[PDB]
């Protein structure tokens, strides 16, 4: 069961760099692709994401997506920069400008044979893979657009593999560009059908948890990346370890998704305590299951409250007992029976590993299908309504060959969806 | 990725000398070219210790060229670059645009295109011209014709002088400043306009200099333009290429005029009691008495604006002084947009240079807003022009070299139906 | 059985000091939580060789508090248990119940349900503040109406400051302790009541000392608490429980301020020549010289009480030793109550602290009985104010923030209504 | 809490000049910025008076104002004289004859607008700031006339904050300008309500309180400023260090002003010794407060004794004993009770801080607000009685063109504020 890694854009770089970087950590590979571990488990499943070479070395299977030099440069040079192949490496000369119409149709046309070539031969390489990881914003016009025709040759050479989505939506907060909600509404559009399953989050939420609960003063691109890193390598630690209740991908892929098109996540990790204010934390399960489920500390713009849970599901990672997980749960669905779905009994699914995070003892992740997703849609529609009407900027994408009317179907799809959301709430 | 610097007249020369004797020194290169990487957006190397500009050098008059060829700098550049001719444009639209024009008008672009087969990723040209000289209005606007019709897509820069309502030097100025809006408002892809009065009072103002003479002003300019091109020729936190600004800022394809500021410039010894941080300096790039037009922002609205960091710069409280001035009423934007920032940040600190009216600095800024108030810098003007138009004087001087009585007409209503462009969108 | 303690204005940070560092050397925990049964009451267990305190201490002054963040014992507390403000009262009841109240009380309202989770048989909280400024009247009688609201049938317990009648530093004291009558006769099942003039004389008199200082008035009040809860933490021939001491003391429901004094205090020689017998401390226990309360009991006619004993006790001497005042006529009985006592020995010795002014004695007694004596020490206070009122000087201030002008006489008809009650009762 | 200074006219720079040099030794900053001090109190509260900047210094929040450009020449050249920021320099360029007519109509316009920018400045930079301080005299009329108007306009812009003027006033005794009434009977009626406390100063009491309690020979400006400086550092120090009872700008007035009008304050200083008397005192709290509510020593030409005080405050430096200070002051409180006014019993506020004055055991000062106020006015307002009635110079000031019924307003405020200070007295 092998899964490949694509990333895309400058923000895609960064995050995957940052995975990479905690999950060579993990395994025990240096930074050279030598391996000097102790534990045997790291050898099981060490396969999932790497590639053998001769000399006894490993390689990550990633392909690294941009169109521009500098970002690819910049992670070539920097740590762990070695461990990749250099024919994974695959970038342009043009650059997109910040347009989605230039990044689906006039530079990623001519440069998407090459990926899709290496992808190909990554997937012949692997023995029997599930999925496709794919990392990148909804603000820029590369990453979006790209990734977007990149996703729908994907999914049309493979119709039976899960696809895995981990996008960042623009938040008006921390907006940063003159024209970033025609890069959201165009991607979103076909998005919602081209996908298996979508985590979202926000530069915004990120920002205040940062800011309050790790009590930073300085919040760099680094540590928000590491989040969302933290995230993405607790999401699928079944795989690459043991334990007494296991969920792997597809599981989480039938029981979170009631019908197709409702397949937007909101993450959360727990614990999350700053290095001073750790000596004074207990170490219990009912701690790390409020935090989860805790309101204040969700990575997606959004408040819960508004709206009530559909479907959730907790990873576990520690040495812990079955037993105190159950009480958990049912404390939390009766304690909050107002915010949780009534004509699905018992909406939580669980899981527990055995192999803790390194240098800690629990640790646990939150998955949320809930309600509250169409209010950060609706949000970013306003804004684009306030363009579209008076022709704003839209020269720059009409000279590429588009026309107003995709963007009719734009809206109208996005309407779709939001009326979806509210019809089940 | 490369770029092509074009001056013309004795304006534009004055500019580009300052701007390239700041590049060698942001680059540790010596006048005579030789380097005790990154150098290639503007340079190019020959065998061994041996770098060239990709910039030319044009007038009808040889005397401030050849105040450059026997002057420091005379080993640096190619001699083919520089071009001289053998009669001045006489201040006449007229006699640049025609009977003095094609008479070189061949030559440089012949090594225009020689310039073209060095690079491979040829981004666009820098053009420093002035609206008052005939020289640099006409031979220039026959220049970009002949630019627009040969490379068509590439996209062209410019960075203008306006002409100054009351401090001014000439007598015709509002003849060849009318007549040259036809060919910047067809053939521009950005256009930067810059007053010498305003510079002078923030010269008085800000930096404290008693007698500001031409060289502090062509310096303000080299900064501003070298701030520009740090995103090219540098790496960041974060990118902003040059179609990607002309992307985010030009909301319609005839509103492509700018106003540009910087921050901070301090004088030598108040920059010791001041500690320059990221809000105060984001103020500051707002403030009417630092815009470098005598312009009122405060009778227009905001329509977009580009802000370029470099220095000690980090996302959050850029977010938080963006939001901090989003909240004020003074500063007005316009309704349909609702975000109305294009943000970069980039890591190298601009570079002082010896002899300078500016202290080292450990951040800088750069502004560049699309408004509605500088239509007034034309509604003034065009009333200069019209009332001189009423007597026909001087006209003799120009429908001799070929123009005729009407061309005047036509100008006229280009000004006015761009001012009336910027009245419906505004 | 546990308890959470809860300290809020400058008065409670104080007493919060004293009482928690007088915690730490009886369970002889270090103040970095080691300890080298029963020990669960007021701490919580981290692991292993980590004990922390069930406490919160809450203010509006920022001086005041960031020095426990400074002192030895910073170490106890928790960061997110310690909450500062922004600006103080000004020294003014309905700030804290309107302006700044709601602005931090759903904030360590949050924490309150984060401790109140913690709990399996939860006892009762314990509130220390002061009726004579305005945080410590208006934003802490703000908190116990929520407290009220969610719990209900708990036990909830406050420790107060009166003003003094003759000797006081603030002006407008009776204005504070006037308004907060509404509250404490209906939202506290018990009310302690604390004076600072009778702290004056049990310290020149009985202790023998020169100057008491903050430090010794704290040191009295941390020795009454330790006193309370001993009977929670261990064990001895009779037990005290809360729920058995509010139905033995309160006879109706409108009698619920309790009187206290303690003994013995006395400086470390004069240990050296008293015998402290079991029958002597009580004959000494109730006379009027030592009362915290401004009364005379021979003024007032008893009803019920409890004694307290500590250390070495043995109940065959207190069947003789209640009944030798019994036989003294100079206190009284009620018609309808054949006996009036409740009884209380501990058989864990009491523990000195350094630093402190007592001498190691095997024996102390707290007393904690309700007399009619108390009436007077309103009525004289209910005069104070009447007296105030009239001329509506510096009123002003706080029709400012918006207060009916009726809400003085509800709580003074209650006062009244509370005097009246006494007498009935009386 | 933070506060941000204003000085107007020459009299209040000078005042200036020392409170700016003595505000200095007490932090340890010495003239370049730097910090020397041992306790970390220092830095507990530094950023009350002072912005943090890059260097590790420290710059007055000091703006200065002025009308004629001899005096600022005097303070630059002095002792700290470039801690002020160049920026900080509010200066104009013409002159005016101490004239109120030119302090506020011909001139005041067009110097407000550089001060209220500059005061905007410094609005931002501190977090949620308490008050302005504002030092003058009411001899003259720039004195005055800059007074009156930025006064007037602060209130208006920001009105739910606290706002200080240190003020001056000529006296019969030591009248030194020839149109003296006038200075005093223009300015008087924009106080009546504009600000919310106003410290009144006689020049007279600065020559009784030099000679006998301090025996000194040579009354200089150096020693006339020495006490208004001393009386301007005591006020604002529960700001700035800890103490056993806290008393801030907030807990006087809501607690020592008894109606919206009574609000002309009185301070007087101690202890006031020689330098060959020192030897023989001793060192207690009685000592002072003894000498403290004495009639001699009172910072203004009226004796308290002539009428019943309405409420006070003292506040007093160094460890001390507050048992003592209580006991001691019942004992005035029953021995004097003629000065008590009987319905408001317990007429004493008092403050006591931990970091005492450097080379002192204990130092206090005195603020008290009395039915004495009256007679401080009848004979100032006796001044200006003959002097309109026989139109003498009115012509000059008419130069401008105010009106006469104002006069008469500010004469029936001051009529209506003597008939609230004699009612209630
Ligand atoms: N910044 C700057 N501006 C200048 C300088 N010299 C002249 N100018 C401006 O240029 C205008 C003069 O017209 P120019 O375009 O310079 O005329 P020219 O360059 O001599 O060209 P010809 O008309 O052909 O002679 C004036 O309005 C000046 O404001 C200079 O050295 N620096
Ligand atoms: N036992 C004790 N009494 C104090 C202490 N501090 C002040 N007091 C007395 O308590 C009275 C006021 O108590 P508080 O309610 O705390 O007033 P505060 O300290 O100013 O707090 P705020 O009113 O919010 O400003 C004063 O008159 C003092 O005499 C202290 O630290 N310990
Ligand atoms: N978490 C994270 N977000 C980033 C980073 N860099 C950019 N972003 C976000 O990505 C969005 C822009 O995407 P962009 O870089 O233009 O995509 P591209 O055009 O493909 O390079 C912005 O809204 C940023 O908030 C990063 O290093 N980390
Ligand atoms: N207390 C005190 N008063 C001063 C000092 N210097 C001047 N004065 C008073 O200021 C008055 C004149 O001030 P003035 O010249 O009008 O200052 P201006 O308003 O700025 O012009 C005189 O009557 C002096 O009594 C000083 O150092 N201390
Ligand atoms: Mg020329
Ligand atoms: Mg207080």
């Amino acid at each position: 069961r092998e899964i490949v890694h694509i990333q895309a854009g400058q923000c895609g770089n960064q995050i995957g760099a940052k995975f990479w970087e905690i999950i060579s950590d993990e395994h025990g590979i240096d930074a050279t692709g030598a391996y000097h571990g102790d534990s045997d488990l790291q050898l099981e499943r060490i396969n999932v994401y790497y590639n053998e070479a001769s000399g006894g070395k490993y390689v990550p299977r990633a392909v690294l997506v941009d169109l521009e030099p500098g970002t690819m440069d910049s992670v070539r040079s920097g740590p762990f920069g070695q461990i990749f192949r250099p024919d994974n490496f695959v970038f342009g000369q043009s650059g997109a400008g910040n347009n989605w119409a230039k990044g689906h149709y006039t530079e990623g046309a001519e440069l998407v044979d090459s990926v899709l070539d290496v992808v190909r031969k990554e997937a012949e390489s692997c023995d029997c893979l599930q999925g496709f990881q794919l990392t990148h914003s909804l603000g820029g016009g590369t990453g979006s657009g790209m990734g977007t025709l990149l996703i729908s040759k994907i999914r049309e050479e493979y119709p039976d593999r899960i696809m895995n989505t981990y996008s960042v939506v623009p938040s008006p907060k921390v907006s940063d560009t003159v024209v970033e909600p025609y890069n959201a509404t165009l991607s979103v559009h076909q998005l919602v059908e081209n996908t298996d399953e979508t985590y979202c989050i926000d530069n915004e939420a990120l920002y205040d948890i940062c800011f309050r609960t790790l009590k930073l003063t300085t919040p760099t691109y680094g540590d928000l990346n590491h989040l969302v890193s933290l995230t993405m390598s607790g999401v699928t630690t079944c795989l690459r370890f043991p334990g007494q209740l296991n969920a792997d991908l597809r599981k989480l892929a039938v029981n979170m998704v009631p019908f197709p098109r409702l397949h937007f996540f909101m993450p959360g990790f727990a614990p999350l305590t700053s290095r001073g204010s750790q000596q004074y934390r207990a170490l219990t399960v009912p701690e790390l299951t409020q935090q989860m489920f805790d309101a204040k500390n969700m990575m997606a713009a959004c408040d819960p409250r508004h709206g009530r849970y559909l479907t959730v599901a907790a990873i576990f990672r520690g040495r812990m007992s079955m037993k105190e997980v159950d009480e958990q749960m049912l404390n939390i669905q009766n304690k909050n029976s107002s915010y949780f779905v009534e004509w699905i009994p018992n909406n939580v699914k669980t899981a527990v590993c055995d192999i803790p995070p390194r240098g800690l003892k629990m640790s646990a992740t939150f998955i949320g299908n809930s309600t509250a997703i169409q209010e950060l849609f609706k949000r970013i529609s306003e804004q684009f309504t306030a363009m579209f009407r008076r022709k704003a900027f839209l020269h720059w994408y009409t000279g590429e060959g588009m026309d107003e009317m995709e963007f009719t179907e734009a809206e109208s799809n996005m309407n779709d969806l939001v009326s979806e959301y509210q019809q089940y709430q | 990725r490369e770029c092509i610097s074009i001056h013309v007249g004795q304006a534009g020369v004055q500019i580009g000398n300052a701007c390239w004797e700041l590049y060698c020194l942001e680059h540790g290169i010596q006048p005579d070219g030789q380097m005790p990487d990154s150098f290639n957006t503007f340079f190019s190397e020959t065998g061994a210790g041996k770098h060239v500009p990709r910039a030319v050098f044009v007038d009808l008059e040889p005397t401030v060229v050849d105040e450059v060829r026997t002057g420091t700098y005379r080993q640096l550049f190619h001699p083919e670059q520089l071009i001289t001719g053998k009669e001045d444009a006489a201040n006449n639209y007229a006699r640049g645009h025609y009977t003095i024009g094609k008479e070189i008008v061949d030559l440089v672009l012949d090594r225009i295109r020689k310039l073209a087969d060095q690079c491979t990723g040829l981004q666009g040209f820098l053009i420093f011209h002035s609206f008052g000289g005939g020289t640099g209005s006409g031979f220039t606007s026959l220049l970009m014709e002949r630019l627009s019709v040969d490379y068509g897509k590439k996209s062209k820069l410019e960075f203008a002088i306006y002409p100054a309502p009351q401090v001014s030097t000439a007598v015709v100025e509002p003849y060849n400043s009318i007549l040259t809006t036809h060919t910047t408002l067809e053939h521009s892809d950005c256009a930067f306009m810059v007053d010498n009065e305003a510079i002078y009072d923030i010269c008085r103002r800000n930096l404290d200099i008693e007698r500001p003479t031409y060289t502090n002003l062509n310096r303000l300019i080299g900064q501003i333009v070298s701030s520009i091109t740090a995103s090219l020729r540098f790496d960041g936190a974060l990118n902003v290429d040059l179609t990607e600004f002309q992307t985010n800022l030009v909301p319609y394809p005839r509103i492509h005029f700018p106003l540009v500021t910087y921050a901070p410039v301090i004088s030598a010894e108040k920059a010791y009691h001041e500690q320059l941080s990221v809000a105060e300096i984001t103020n500051a790039c707002f403030e009417p008495a630092n815009q470098m037009v005598k312009c009122d922002p405060r009778h227009g609205k905001y329509m977009a604006c580009c802000m370029l960091y470099r220095g000690d710069v980090v996302p959050k409280d850029v977010n938080a002084a963006i939001a901090t001035i989003k909240t004020k009423r003074t500063i007005q934007f316009v309704d349909w947009c609702p975000t109305g920032f294009k943000v970069g940040i980039n890591y190298q600190p601009p570079t002082v240079v010896p002899g300078g009216d500016l202290a080292k600095v450990q951040r800088a800024v750069c502004m560049l807003s699309n408004t509605t108030a500088i239509a007034e810098a034309w509604a003034r003007l065009d009333h200069k022009f019209d009332l001189m138009y009423a007597k026909r004087a001087f006209v003799h001087w120009y429908v001799g070299e070929g123009m005729e009585e009407g061309e005047f007409s036509e100008a006229r209503e280009d000004l006015a139906a761009l001012e009336k462009d910027y009245e419906e969108v505004g």
